[PDB]
């Protein structure tokens, strides 16, 4: 409880990892034109932050 | 008695007694039982 912080085609993509105490997250948003799967193509993801979280994580849930 | 202590950069003040034998404690203290946070005595 140390830490608190404030700032289908809409397809949004992340990637997140947590080293030495960091949570680092990156991010990309894009139009698509498909449904079933992700569009077979490219393009890479950019760094939104860097968080001095300090905690350990195994599980985690996504919420609608 | 107030300061106290039991990856990098981690923190952990989770409360769980140590389980220092084979016994599931339960949160019992007793021998192989032992509550988690020493303190110092400055
Ligand atoms: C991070 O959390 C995991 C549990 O989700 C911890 O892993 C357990 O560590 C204990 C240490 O006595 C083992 O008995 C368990 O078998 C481990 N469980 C699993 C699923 O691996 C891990 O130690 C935690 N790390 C920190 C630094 O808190």
């Amino acid at each position: 409880c140390t830490f608190e912080y404030v700032s289908f085609k809409n397809l949004r993509e992340f990637v997140f990892k947590n080293i030495d105490g960091y949570f680092k997250i990156y991010s990309k948003h894009t139009p698509i034109n498909l449904v079933r799967d992700l569009p077979q193509g490219f393009s890479a993801l950019e760094p939104l932050v860097d968080l001095p979280i300090g905690i350990n994580i195994t599980r985690f849930q996504t919420l609608l | 008695y107030n300061y106290r202590y039991r990856k990098p950069f981690e923190r952990d003040i989770s409360t769980e007694i140590y389980q220092a034998g084979s016994k599931p404690c339960n949160g019992v203290e007793g021998f192989n039982c032992y509550f988690p946070l020493q303190s110092y005595g400055f």
